[PDB]
RNA sequence: CCCGCAGGUACGGACCAAUGGCACAAUACUUGUUCGAGCGAACAGUGGUAUGACGCUACGUCCGUUGGAUUAUGCCUGAACGCCUCUAAGGUCGUAUCCGUGCUGGACUGCAAUGAUAAAUAAGGGGCAAUUUGCAUUGUAUGGCUUCUAAACCAUUUAAAGUUUAUAAUUUACUUUAUAAACGACAAUGGAUGUGAUGCCAAUGUAAUUUGUAACAUAGUAAAUUGGGAGGAUCUUCGAUCACCUGAUGCCGCGCUAGUUACAUAUAAAAGCAUUAUUUAAUACAAUGACAAAGCCUAGAAUCAAUUGUAAACGACUUUUG
RNA sequence: CGGCUCUUCCUAUCAUUGUGAAGCAAAAUUCACCAAGCGUUGGAUUGUUCACCCAUGCAAGGGAACGUGAGCUGGGUUUA
RNA sequence: GGUACAAUGGUAUGCGUAGAAGUGUUUGGCGUAAGCCUGCAUGGAGCUGCCAUUGGUACAGAUCUUGGUGGAUAGUAGCAA
């Protein structure tokens, strides 16, 4: 977050701090290129795909070194990435419907005799 | 409509010492209260006026140096003088007492339903029972006018409107029960369920 | 209580992006005037404003179109009426809905105005530029332009009274006791064009205008009426100032004086201007390789355009 | 001296018409070089000198307040203390102080008034719903149904004050006064005066299915609809604010109490005789909710991007876009 | 350690406001009361800190965070 | 007195590729407590109870030692002779 500087284009995200990570946003187009080119061979129609799950993981770092005042050496570490997409097609979504199981006993409606069935329809 | 005994007790703040009412209220509000104090411009403080003015002006002097906007905010209305007394007698940094403070409404000068509602007194806070003849006292409405509250004579004009609205609702309700006293002679031959059975309460009722 | 018609520039005040809109304000509230109109809302509202209210104001707007700025979006504001008998403030303002008001009927001459407005902004500044601290000696490491002690050890925090850096200007100010020197009579053309004569005085009798030679620099055209105000007022370029009747008495014999201007300098403020009117630049100086040539490229060509023809 | 007048010091807050300072690295000259010579050429990190708008800027200009309680003190009235006394009650004058006004911020984000109210026109959004339904849950209501008091004590005055009613005088007003009674801080009143004279109930069925059917003396009551005046707004539980209410138009002309006395009819027994048990809700009253459920109405804006330059570290800000 | 810078606080009141008192005629002063709002300066010599000196000033009060060295300076003090 | 770790001598006609050690865990437990047993998941070849005798036998600290990692910070550090 900090100290990234506050931009104009970030009212849209209800934030103030935003930025324009060009090389970051360019590797996520070369990724979504493969994730679209994999829906091709499966036969999915790309204008209905939705990015279902996206995550980035930090990969193993790489070693370089600065050189400091009074004769010292500090680490200069590049921190790479691991990105995963799964894109799933979106149709008219009938979502889910859980199962029903009976917990039935036979003395149900004799203590309910005086209460529910022959008790007439009120308002 | 409701309250944990009745709708809320509305205490008229007129004639009541401030700290002897602020403690029976703070106790009652920690028990589950819902009170309202109306006419908070009429509460009393014992001792003569300058003795209390001094005490308030010294209260106005406490302010954080590195920021006065952090410091003790000195509310100057007579209702938010009374709320200062009640907030000290509450634990207000626990949720229990902050919910106890949320059941408290305090008003400079009796509006908005609590003018047609029912006013109860608290006869242990009442000044004419505790203090003496020849002790001196003031009102919080005089104290607040001399320290920075601007609505002393807003709420004096607002109140005599309200005390002239009540001049006719006591003119209706005094003639409208010249007829209930009339009607209680035309149902004298009732059957006889007044003539004997309410000689249980029974010489006046 | 609004009005029936609001002018288009003075209805852009309710629009952050007006050019894109359907201009649907106030397309519904105007129709309370052409319904049953009293039991619609309006006559009960004026009766509601008479029965209960002790202060009556007026929403008035400016005509930012007439000044040829870029803005086009009029400033509206509430201007309190201050005459007696509360019935008369509504009777004055029920009459004046959509009718225009001049400066000449609010302010006079020899009157003490308070001007209210926002000063000229100057940015993030240091503590020397802003609070007027003494500068530090020249051999100061890490900065001359500071305060050297922003406080004691105890209270163990910095206070609010210590002079500190961060923004300068564009503060809201109310400057008191500026004097009207001239209520101008601007715009136009009684029979011939009288858009002159604002700067004509009893001693001058030159008509010129209150505008200098070359316009007012950066803010620049004045043709409407005006209030001429003793030395300075708040703000900047083009900035809306709010003139105000005085909240004070005026016993001070320097603020009771009737004035009479002998002369108003309308020389050119884009330099060191040397002449009042452009006539005087042609009385003192002569015709240049200019109006010499342009007065002899018209009457000469009118007998020389036919030279190819004949 | 008081008071009036005219200025200045210091500080504050602005401003740029004039004057002073900074340089359009605008323009003139000029040194060295370089372009064959000749130019409103170049280079010397601004070659140097001079003048120098805009803008910034002081060494210039303009502007800089008002009421209240009242401290110190001087008194008034006046005792205990037969007189006297600023004090004991009670009055009073009153500070560069204090607290406010004016001025500057504004709970980040408090509050009030107000404007418009969508991707429409095939189809669907959005209200107005409270009537619209079954449905489902909510809260109060717990086995009717272990409730309301949103009707009340007046405003200011007061520990011999402080109270009522009555009557004869009187009000702009239970106006103010004169006689006579009443408990002269009883138990009273601390709850019910149920303070528009309350209800767990009318219904002669009072409740986990229940409903009620006639005669004799009383009683006269709540009832739904469309065009005028007087009234109601204190940081909000529905403001094209509006509830007794001018004279008009027609009905269900429906439901009705209380009392004596008569008759039909119907529900009701939870299994236990240590009937306490999940200690509950079919009840009624208010409230949301989603799936197929009927109509009434509606037809926007904001932000980004670009733009401005009254602004600016960046945001933000003042602006403009057929 | 001082000085420079800058802010706030005290009153043990120098001055000013409002006063009471004088062996208070006026002027000038002295004593005391309420009182901390505004003010309390420019230099020569010394690293000083007080005191002294020139001068202006209606009038030239006393102190607090040993205030203040990632604020500076580095003269005093204090390593080689 | 009791409990963890590793061994050696005996012992359990002990356990184990039909899943040992280890690890993971809202599986269920037992113990005042150190700790223990158990299910499931991963794992793939060894291990445990008892009697004795032991030992390089139990860690939070030592500006401990070796290794790994977090903020600070994706940066008002900075990458301007």
């Amino acid at each position: 977050n900090g100290g990234v500087g506050r931009c104009a284009q970030a009212k849209q995200w209800k934030t103030t701090q935003g930025r324009w990570p060009k090389k970051s946003a360019e590797f996520l187009l070369q990724l979504l290129r493969n994730a679209e080119a994999n829906a091709d061979c499966k036969g999915l129609d790309a204008d209905r795909l939705v990015v279902h799950h996206i995550q980035v993981n930090r990969a193993q770092c790489l070693r370089r070194r600065t050189y400091r005042a009074h004769g010292r050496i500090n680490p200069y570490m590049s921190s790479p990435c691991h990105v995963e997409v799964i894109l799933t097609e979106k149709e008219e979504l009938v979502s889910k419907a859980t199962d029903d199981e009976p917990a039935k006993k036979k003395l149900s409606k004799k203590k309910l005799q005086r209460q529910k069935e022959k008790m007439l329809r009120s308002e | 409509m409701t309250g944990l005994t009745n709708r809320t007790v509305v205490i008229d703040g007129r004639g009541h010492l401030l700290g002897r009412l602020a403690s029976v209220v703070a106790k009652y509000l920690l028990q589950g209260g819902k009170v309202a104090v109306v006419r908070c411009e009429e509460l009393n403080l014992s001792g003569h006026f300058y003795r209390n003015k001094i005490k308030f002006l010294a209260y106005l002097r406490k302010r954080c140096n590195v920021n006065p906007a952090r410091g003790p905010f000195h509310f100057r209305a007579p209702s938010r003088i009374f709320y200062k007394a009640v907030r000290g007698m509450i634990p207000h940094k626990t949720k229990r007492g902050q919910a106890a403070l949320a059941r408290l409404r305090v008003f400079d000068g009796i509006p908005s339903p609590y003018d047609k509602r029912r006013r109860v007194v608290v006869p242990i806070a009442m000044r004419v029972l505790t203090l003496r003849s020849d002790r001196k006292y003031c009102q919080v409405g005089r104290l607040s006018h001399e320290v920075g509250w601007h609505y002393q004579d807003v709420i004096k004009s607002l109140e005599r409107k309200r005390k002239a609205k009540l001049r006719v609702t006591l003119k209706h309700n005094r003639e409208l029960k010249k007829l209930t006293v009339k009607a209680r002679e035309n149902i004298a031959k009732a059957a006889e369920p007044f003539n004997k059975i309410i000689k249980s309460y029974g010489y006046e009722v | 209580v609004w009005a029936q018609h609001l002018s288009e520039e003075c209805r852009r005040r309710f629009y952050k992006n007006w050019y894109k809109s359907k201009k649907k304000a106030f397309t519904k509230a105007s129709k309370k005037w052409t319904d049953d109109l009293g039991k619609k809302s309006i006559e009960n509202d004026f009766r509601k404003m008479l029965r209960y209210c002790k202060v009556i104001r007026v929403i008035a707007h400016s005509q930012i179109r007439l000044i040829k700025q870029r803005q086009k979006k009029a400033h509206v504001m509430e201007i309190q009426l201050n005459g007696g008998s509360i019935e008369d403030k509504v009777k004055w303002a029920r009459e004046h809905l959509e009718k225009p008001i001049q400066v000449s009927n609010v302010f006079g001459q020899d009157e003490m105005i308070d001007c209210v407005g926002v000063t000229k902004g100057k940015g993030f500044k240091g503590v020397t530029s802003r609070w007027h601290t003494k500068k530090l000696p020249r051999k100061t490491h890490k900065g001359l332009r500071k305060v050297a002690c922003i406080g004691a050890w105890h209270p163990s925090r910095v206070s609010t009274t210590v002079a500190r850096a961060g923004q300068k200007g564009y503060h809201h100010r109310t400057e008191i006791n500026k004097k009207i020197y001239r209520i101008g009579a601007g715009i136009h053309t009684k029979d011939g064009k009288v858009i002159k004569n604002n700067a004509s005085t009893e001693y001058d009798l030159t008509d010129k205008s209150i505008t200098p030679m070359g316009g007012f620099p950066h803010y620049g055209e004045v043709n409407n009426d005006f209030v001429m105000i003793k030395g300075c007022c708040i703000g900047s370029k083009k900035r809306i100032i709010t003139l105000r009747k005085s909240l004070l008495k005026h016993t001070k014999r320097s603020a009771l004086e009737q004035i009479k201007l002998k002369f108003i300098d309308t020389s050119s403020k884009m330099g060191h201007g040397r002449f009042q009117t452009p006539a005087d630049k042609l009385a003192f100086m002569g015709p240049l390789k200019k109006d010499r040539l342009k007065e002899e490229a018209a009457a000469t060509t009118a007998a020389a355009a036919a030279a190819t023809t004949t």
